[PDB]
């Protein structure tokens, strides 16, 4: 199915004509990046070893979604640039698809983190059995909500045979299943700050009240400034005419400032006790 | 190859009316189609890419359409300087190929030619040539055939003629036929006729000579 | 930012071969390819072929494998185009252009060479006045000219009564015919003008250092 990338590629403009070899190379930011994935395969099998001993397990949870992420991001170079033409659309949904479905439960994992902190809190409703009821269910629909929007394309919900519809920075995706995507991270991200500024609004109540709590709540809102700056480019996508807008060209950077987030979350989450600093005395 | 096939040739138009060119391909051409513009001694200046996607600068009268076939382009109110040549071209597979061309041209109302005929030079014939020169000037529209008669019989052979433009203040059009014979040829037949035809008469302009009385 | 300059003006004779060129500059060269697109009246827009910068690989026409050879410089982000044995149809102008981003994008376009393909050394023209044919006027108007055949090269300037009368006036372009060229000129004046003043036409072919007048006289 070679032919097939070919013309989505020349529509878009990373193919230039139909004759010219591809040759999309660095061999600096294409081995860079490798030992950023390096790092976050490395961060995230440290936290699941580490944990043997209700707790935990959404932390355990989010370190598999970092962890796969990390392993289909280093996936997703080696068969990337140059190879990407030796690859079948139906191999190529299942390349940038495996993003989806990685970085789509790493997200919504962090949502059922700020739906467990806001829970025991102020309110004990009977309406939800808070055993382990409220923490198999979010865990199955994070995962659940990942895999359908993460594989809505391979199904069906793509550009093919129809070039206005395709994305510049996904040249097979549709720009309608971008802006489907783009309305619900925020409506993730405005879930989470709402929450977020709920927990820190119902703490205050009746040493001293230090309140570290503001501070934890800022911190864990670089959330929005790794992965926000993605967003405003699926936005200017679905926005600008294909080959006029060509800071889209330049979108691998802000793909990894979404994967560096996997990589910050071992470090925001995993702050309690100190267990690194034991786990390293000699 | 593609071949593509752009219709009208030519319109004439006066400004702020609405026009729409079509451009037709022998097969499926997707949406890599593009529309050209073109000006005198200028090169192709690209004005839609794509489906309909408007290149830096094109204005908003310039819309475009189509898929794999048929494509269209339209402008919504002509302006004086979309007075060019325009051209749709297929890209989607190499060998390139374009289409014949539109002219969008100035609309005026109608003109007769104003038609002179002219003999021979003393000078040329010393030298052996002999020319023959009709001139065709100030007249709409461009639709005209001119023929060369000479003792009734047409002759097309040997013939040169030039054309200017619409005019700076006329908008209108000129033509120079100049029928070359020999001396020795042009010694042995009498009636020399330059024969016109145009949409503001009915019967043929008619200007000619004889060469015996004068 | 992005400029194809063109190196234009030419004029061959026939059988002999000219060589084009195309310089690039305001973006990596050898990231895009190089087309190359001939313009006749005639035939109208044809494409000769295209290259890759880098890797010289070249596609072309089969109208045109055997006139045309491209080549690419990358050290001075220039490309050529070499046309071999022309003859009197490889006449036109050619336009190199890119395909930017794309093939579905050639936005930016060159120039364009004129190529003139001719045969005849400078040759001065030979200028005959057009008088009407004695027959004397029923219109108002008289419309009597001049004509310049055979002269090469071109740029030549015709003027009447050296300048002093331009009302109504029509200079038409020249035309190729047999290697040379030829342009005819006329000029509009009322019955009362003509003969009563002078009109002559001032015709200047500076390649060959000739200015000739010629009075138009009756007859
Ligand atoms: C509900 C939340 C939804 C959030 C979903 C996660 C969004 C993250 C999108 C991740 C997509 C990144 C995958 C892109 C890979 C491309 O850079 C290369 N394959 C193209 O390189 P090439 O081969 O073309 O040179």
């Amino acid at each position: 199915g070679q032919e097939t990338l070919r013309e989505h590629y020349q529509y878009v403009g990373k193919l230039a004509g139909r004759l010219k070899e591809a040759s999309e190379g660095s061999t600096l930011t294409t081995v860079l990046f490798l030992v950023i994935c390096s790092f976050i395969v490395l961060e995230n099998l440290m936290v699941l070893i580490a944990i043997w001993k209700r707790m935990y397990f959404f932390i355990g949870n989010l370190a598999l979604c970092d962890l796969l992420a990390g392993i289909a991001y280093k996936v997703n170079i080696l068969m990337s640039g140059k190879k990407t033409f030796s690859l079948s659309p139906t191999v190529w949904f299942l390349r940038e698809g495996s993003m989806f479905v990685a970085l789509g439960a790493s997200t919504c994992s962090l949502l059922a983190i700020a739906i467990e902190r806001h829970l025991t809190m102020i309110k004990m409703r009977p309406y939800d059995a808070n055993k382990r009821h409220r923490v198999f269910l979010l865990i199955g629909m994070c995962w659940l909500i990942a895999f359908t929007l993460g594989a809505l394309p391979i199904l069906g919900w793509n550009c093919l045979h129809n070039l206005p519809d395709c994305s510049t920075i996904l040249p097979l995706y549709s720009k309608k299943y971008i802006a489907f995507c783009i309305s619900i991270f925020t409506a993730i991200l405005v879930t989470i700050v709402i929450l977020y500024a709920r927990i820190y609004f119902l703490v205050k109540s009746s040493e001293r009240s230090m309140a570290l709590l503001r501070t934890v709540v800022i911190v864990v809102s670089v959330f929005i400034a790794c992965w926000s700056p993605l967003f405003i480019l699926f936005l200017i996508d679905v926005a600008c005419r294909v080959q006029a807008c060509p800071i889209l060209f330049k979108a691998q950077w802000f793909i990894v400032l979404a994967v560096l987030n996997s990589a910050m979350n071992p470090v925001i989450y995993t702050l309690a006790s100190k267990e690194m600093r034991r786990a390293f005395f000699r | 190859d593609i071949v593509m096939t752009q219709s009208p040739k030519s319109m004439s138009m006066s400004v702020g009316e609405r026009v729409t060119l079509s451009c037709k391909a022998s097969e499926n051409v997707g949406i890599f189609v593009s529309w050209y513009q073109q000006k005198p001694e200028q090169s192709p200046k690209l004005l839609i890419y794509g489906a309909s996607n408007r290149y830096t600068g094109v204005p908003d009268r310039f819309t475009g359409s189509g898929s794999a076939t048929d494509f269209t382009l339209t402008l919504s109110s002509v302006q004086a300087e979309d007075l060019a040549d325009y051209y749709c071209g297929q890209s989607y597979n190499y060998p390139l190929t374009f289409g014949a061309g539109t002219k969008l041209e100035l609309k005026r109302a109608d003109a007769a030619p104003t038609v002179s005929i002219f003999p021979p030079s003393s000078e040329q014939l010393t030298s052996g040539g002999a020319s023959v020169v009709c001139f065709l000037n100030n007249f709409y529209p461009k639709d005209i055939n001119v023929k060369w008669k000479i003792d009734g019989s047409e002759r097309q052979n040997g013939v040169l003629n030039s054309w200017t433009d619409q005019d700076s203040k006329d908008s209108t059009y000129s033509m120079s036929s100049t029928l070359t014979l020999t001396k020795d040829e042009y010694e042995r037949h009498n009636s020399y006729t330059c024969e016109a035809t145009h949409k503001t008469s009915t019967s043929p302009i008619v200007k000619s000579f004889n060469r015996n009385e004068c | 930012d992005v400029q194809l300059q063109q190196s234009g003006a030419e004029l061959v004779r026939p059988g002999a071969s000219v060589k084009l060129s195309c310089k690039a500059s305001g973006y990596t060269f050898t990231d895009y390819e190089m087309h190359w697109v001939k313009q006749t009246p005639v035939h109208g827009l044809e494409w000769i072929g295209a290259i890759d910068p880098e890797t010289g690989g070249t596609a072309y026409s089969q109208k045109f494998k055997g006139k045309a050879t491209k080549t690419a410089d990358k050290s001075s982000s220039t490309a050529y185009m070499e046309l071999r044995s022309l003859t009197s149809e490889d006449s036109a102008v050619y336009y190199c252009t890119i395909p930017y981003y794309s093939n579905l994008r050639f936005a930016y376009w060159g120039q364009g060479t004129l190529v003139t393909v001719s045969s005849a050394k400078t040759t001065p023209p030979s200028v005959y006045p057009l008088a009407p044919g004695c027959g004397d006027t029923t219109g108002s108007s008289v419309t009597l000219g001049c004509l310049v055949k055979g002269y090469f090269p071109e740029s030549v300037t015709v003027t009447w009564n050296s300048g002093s009368l331009s009302s109504s006036v029509h200079t038409f372009p020249a035309l190729l015919q047999s290697g040379l060229y030829t342009m005819s000129s006329s000029v509009t004046v009322p019955s009362s003008t003509w003969p009563s003043q002078t009109v002559t036409c001032s015709v200047a072919h500076p390649a060959s250092s000739t200015t000739v007048d010629k009075k138009l006289e009756p007859s």
